[PDB]
């Protein structure tokens, strides 16, 4: 168990390259002078997420390793975009795998998946996060935010833009420090002393709905609800979970580095016991994954696959366990949008809990046989990688046979040329079945992306500021974190974003207007042009340089050192500037 | 169609034998993706000259438009694939094709400094005075970019 | 003892709810991934102050616990208001009680209480705070700041607002990086290299007074001294101390967790010896509390009490020790505005030092007999908890977002039932403060927009005038210090004064606050408590005579189980 | 209208101690004792919803239309905070249903803003001027439109 | 002259001994550094009275100006060296000398509140109505600074 510290940052609405070039690189360039550091890797996703992993040598104090990593991170923090700092950069020291999953359902069916996720995030997640031994808590869902779903037709009707919406929310959802009557130093003999209370954070959709955007010259008022729909909704809509086919949320808990697995698991159940008596009616905790009796099912669809497509594969996976294996499987906790390879619309995971060992007699009813049958039954699912496995079992087999390969861009060749060098290496490895078996990339392939060019001259000629253009585009199509509000006594976020139907098709770009200096409304089509291109949804980096991870195993009987030997020989014939290194078990 | 989807993915990955097998099995040569890209688009984008010729021989639309009005000639001229530009113009690629923004393959070639493609386009009759939605010509691109070699070619 | 780390942050001019909902909750929600955290508690006060106490398991390395807390707070810093960040957040690992108090007086009367406080803060506090073993230093007083005392009549006369004063101070009290002549990379043959010196921080009230606000249409000038009185004054005016009745300031020193109490005290006195030869004339160090020979007296007035009424009680306390206990008490160091539980205009403390133990013969002249006699003497003081010193600890918890008002009612319900069991529970009381009247002012967004008055100008004018605003820094006699803009006292005392403040509209017209505001009286909390991230109310009490603490605690649990839905509870401190 | 035993009576009415309020009334405590903000015990009892103390104070001649320093009456507080029974008792004992504070805000404005529909109809029953405008020219109907309260706007009809 | 550089450094350091030696060895009394400061400039700036007297008796230009037009009287009046102001004025210092900004020694002495120096300057005929490049006199300085004593000395 090599100790690993993880940096995590979020950039709402950012593509993979934007995350890498404004966040990841700035942080990586300061990740030096850290003691006992073996290697560093990172992923920059088009989900607006970056995860930098720093692996240390065995015996390294995880406390000291975390302190030194964060000490270097502080050098980059003031260089990061404000939108990233406001989300809250995190530095954690935990195992990569989950110690347990705490499921939450509503046996009355009176709470939706969105409601259950908000209750878990607002009433349960923090106390679990603060418990000793808990290194990382993954919420299977999202906390409620105040969602302002903008309508571009109505915004243009009143000569308003998302910039005006953002401005009005900051001004009318405010917490004002207003001082005191008779505060010190007072006029001597002052009797009255009281705090002045001015504006306070809004607490309801009703209050956000009556935010005054403008007063027309004829006297009529334009309220926020006149250009937007107001409702409580998740900060993001990327993670949706199910428990035996019914709506659910939950917490994925990873063990802190070096902590006791049984002591931490006991403290988690004790903290859950304090929350249960105050649950709303119907809510109940379930335990679908404890750490054989359990296994996981990985679900990976090709990059660009929508959430609907991923749910259909998870349904087939869940259906298999609930029908074919109902005599062995006790519960299935399936999560759409979150997987082994981080987060994305393209990924999912299922946690399967079996019945008691005594109630599963026979060798064909043990974890190894069940996962083997499930994988073969899932092998027919096309354009989707689905495998079931007990995590202890594949780690044991991977160390004995598998290798972990890093293809590195060592000459500024760029992502496109590194892809070619990867395909040349994968094709050559496909001509040696006697030594290499299933040599594949671990990452994602390029996908079509919408490249829009802002014409600087037309923008200046019309008097439209670039900040207004970028804010309107980014807030509408990506969502913007404006400020905070108070939801039932708890601080939560306020998000501005276009309603779904106005941000679906490329023609909808032209329906968004920006107000110029002279007060004229200008559509986006007047100062922009667009075209289709390809780009990466996940950019990888190894020790600060662009990289692509490649996995594989040695041929039957051949040693790992023999497979690593051939991989080095094939890599030696790659184009100039392309290097390599061994990581993970191969290190 | 499923066969037209395997053809789209084979024309992008540069798998030549598969494309020929797909064509011999009746795959739709004009299969379009979610953004309106035909296999000719994908082959012209990733620089697969041989597949461009195989698809054009089997009746591929040389002037296919994607969801933004862009043709395979736009993609080949933009990314500097000179051999694909020559083959497409041989098979009748509209040398003055405009996309939804009024952008011509000459604009894309001039912007990225693909000098040889600009001359091939002009040889096939590229309108040197064609304006985009902003009124810019290929000459305005050379001036704004500071490309003196190209500003000399477009007189 | 279980180690405890304390986070302290300040929000000038903020009420308790503003402090809690923009600072305390944000920090609490980000205290994750810290090892061996037993529990967490916090206070959000209407002094603009938050204190978050994180208690750890016994045996935890206080060094590691402080570092992990500091590192989590650093990552949450970009989420706090700018006004809180620039005040400086502190993270300390020290005991809750004072190790010693260093008193400072002027035997020649040539320095007022405010002068002594600034000297101690500007010349003594930092070197004391850097002494090894010193975990926390409390200044009994405030460091000087450049105080700009605005006049709303003169501001309106020249069509200016506090926004204009703040903007001019930032523009004209500036420290500019201007580069060099002949800087690198230089031209060939360059002979001269020299720094360019542009604006520099102002250093005196004279310079701040001649800050140019605006030039009138007829060419006349409006200086800052034409709309404001300018003087040196404390960053705040909440803590005033006395030594045997005469003006004083001082430093309350707390021992760092694990430090040697005697070695630290000796190192502090060694540092003080380095400072003495350069004291101004009359200044003298007194040692009114060395840790028996010493004890304390706490003074707790009800919420809403002003500085003058608390000082009246402190006077009676000091008078008793200086007259009734002449033969036993050597000195009394009394602090108005600082108490056992945080700061406040309604709280105070007195440090009492006894004469030589050999000169106090008899059991009635020992510390315990004296503190007992003093408590009984002070017991007849009306509306003031005055105790001299040398049970269970209960936390009512809002578990379902009930809110402050409903949690108070559930607290009152629990106290009334505990009052019906005098056989088991005695003096079951709240540890915090009660709701007090406050001034709720509503800004009319429609009238403000119709008149062309920006909300930013409105809230800045209101907050800077009535609450004060930290503008930027200046250099007072070689030391970096703060600059504060605030209304002169006489223009921020009565509700009618609200209407005397004018905001300039977009068309240049002056608009009084009465034109776009309305106000009413209401009740709100001067101190909001939280326990393990949730709203809470701490309740104290002890078992009745002849009953064990476990019997009393269990009765509390029985009464708590019949409270309204969503009201939880937990034991803390000694009861944990 | 702008008004030791009186201080103890003020604190007893705020805390809800019915027994202590009657004891102090039977000992001559000023029923119209005001605090620093001008709140009489009737103000505090109406604010904190202590109905029994409201009737006890009015029994002993409490000023039903007492003003605080900003012109707010006990009916203002009772209507604002959804204390229907107290609004009933106050109006029965002669509370001015059309009292305007310094901002021109009536008890109807306060009840409408918080959506206290039952109190709104009780105030209208006692003759509340439904066209009463505050300093900004707003009526109870304008409040219902701005808040988006359909039930209120049709009660106001 | 190498002795000129040593004379500048000796006068800047207030070494009365080395200053006299260098003069006896023929050092250039009017040597200037890169900012155009003579030994009389440096001695006046740092308040070395006797060096000012020795330099003047050896022929020092009493009205030498630096690269921005500042004379030794400017420096001595600005930094409150009363004796040097009198010695300079006696030896013929231009009491109304202006620098590149139109600033006179009276302006500098008034701005820093050197009351006795202001009186000596007016005694030697300082133009009380002299305006700098911004049209400001010594009286406007007293008003802006709020100096009451200076305001009535200029009445």
């Amino acid at each position: 168990a090599p100790p690993a510290v993880t940096i995590s940052a979020s950039y709402p609405g950012a593509d993979a390259k934007t995350v890498q070039d404004t966040v990841t690189q700035v942080i990586e360039q300061n990740m030096n002078g850290i003691d006992n550091l073996m290697y560093m890797s990172s992923n920059s996703d088009s989900t607006g997420t970056v995860q930098i992993t720093l692996t240390f040598e065995s015996g390294t104090d995880a406390d000291i390793a975390q302190v030194q990593v964060q000490n270097k991170l502080q050098l980059a923090m003031p260089l990061l975009p404000q939108e990233v700092q406001q989300q809250g950069v995190s530095v954690e020291k935990s195992s990569s795998s989950f110690l347990m999953v705490v499921g939450v359902i509503n046996t009355d069916g009176t709470m939706t998946q969105e409601d259950i996720s908000d209750y878990v995030a607002a009433n349960m997640k923090d106390a679990i996060s603060r418990t000793s031994g808990v290194g990382d808590v993954q919420l299977f869902g999202s906390q409620y935010a105040m969602r302002i779903w903008m309508n571009p037709n109505e915004l243009n009707k009143f000569q308003l833009t998302p910039v005006d919406v953002i401005t009005a929310i900051k001004a009318q959802n405010a917490q004002v420090a207003a001082g005191q009557l008779g505060g010190t130093p007072p006029v001597k003999g002052q009797q009255l002393n009281a705090s002045i209370i001015a504006q306070t954070r809004l607490t309801s959709t009703e209050e956000f709905g009556k935010i005054l955007l403008k007063v027309n010259q004829d006297g009529s008022r334009v309220l926020l609800r006149d250009v937007a729909k107001i409702e409580l909704g998740g900060e993001n809509y990327d993670i949706i979970a199910e428990f035996n086919g019914q709506p659910a949320s939950g917490l994925g808990i990873k063990l802190a580095t070096g902590a006791n697995a049984l002591d931490t698991a006991a403290a988690i159940r004790a903290e859950l016991a304090k929350m249960e008596p105050f649950f709303p009616s119907g809510l109940k905790i379930v335990y679908p994954y404890d750490t054989q009796g359990v296994f996981m099912t990985m679900v990976q669809l090709p990059a660009g696959a929508t959430q609907e497509r991923t749910q259909k594969v998870l349904n087939e996976v869940t259906h298999y366990y609930l029908t074919k294996e109902k005599n062995n499987v006790e519960s299935v906790f399936a999560v759409n949008g979150f997987g082994f390879a981080g987060r994305g619309q393209n990924t999912g995971i299922a946690f399967v809990s079996l019945k008691d060992w005594a109630d599963r007699p026979g060798e064909e009813n043990k974890v190894e046989a069940i996962t083997m049958r499930a994988t073969r039954a899932f092998s027919q699912i096309k354009d989707a990688m689905v495998f079931a496995f007990n995590l202890p079992a594949i780690v044991e087999l991977g160390t004995a046979t598998g290798f972990d390969f890093e293809l590195i861009d060592q000459a500024g060749l760029g992502h496109e040329k590194l892809t070619q060098a990867r395909n040349q290496l994968l094709a050559e490895a496909a001509k040696h079945p006697d030594m290499l078996t299933s040599v594949r990339p671990n990452g994602l392939e390029d996908t079509p992306q919408f490249k829009i060019d802002i014409d600087q001259e037309k923008a200046q000629a019309l008097g439209v500021s670039i900040n207004d253009i970028n804010t309107t585009l980014g807030a509408a199509w990506g969502g913007s974190y404006v400020n905070d509000f108070i939801d039932r006594g708890r601080v939560k976020k306020v998000y501005v974003m276009s309603e779904a139907k106005y941000r679906m098709l490329p023609d909808d770009i032209g329906d968004w207007y920006v107000r110029a200096a002279d007060g004229q409304m200008v559509p986006f089509s007047a100062f922009s042009s667009s075209r289709w291109e390809y780009g990466s949804p996940r950019l990888e980096r190894y020790n600060g340089l662009p990289s692509m991870e490649i996995l594989g195993q040695a041929a039957p009987g051949k040693s790992t050192g023999e497979a690593m030997e051939l991989m080095e020989q094939l890599a030696s014939k790659l184009p100039t500037g392309v290097g390599y290194d061994w990581t993970g078990m191969s290190y | 169609s499923d066969l037209g989807k395997k053809l789209l993915e084979a024309a992008r990955a540069g798998r030549d034998d598969e494309v020929r097998i797909l064509m011999a099995n009746g795959a739709d040569v004009n299969a379009a993706d979610v953004v309106g890209w035909t296999p000719l688009h994908l082959a012209a984008y990733w620089g697969h000259l041989e597949i461009v010729e195989v698809l054009l021989k089997n009746g591929a639309d040389v002037n296919a438009y994607d969801t933004l009005g862009s043709t395979p000639l736009h993609l080949a001229a933009h990314f500097g694939h000179l051999e694909i530009v020559e083959v497409l113009l041989k098979n009748g690629a509209d040398v003055n094709a405009k996309d939804d923004n009024g952008i011509t393959p000459l604009h894309l070639a001039a912007n990225r400094g693909h000098l040889e493609i600009v001359e091939v386009l002009l040889k096939y009759g590229a309108d040197v005075n064609a304006q985009d939605k902003f009124g810019k010509t290929a000459f305005d691109i050379s001036i704004n970019n500071g490309n003196e070699d190209l500003a000399e070619i477009l007189q």
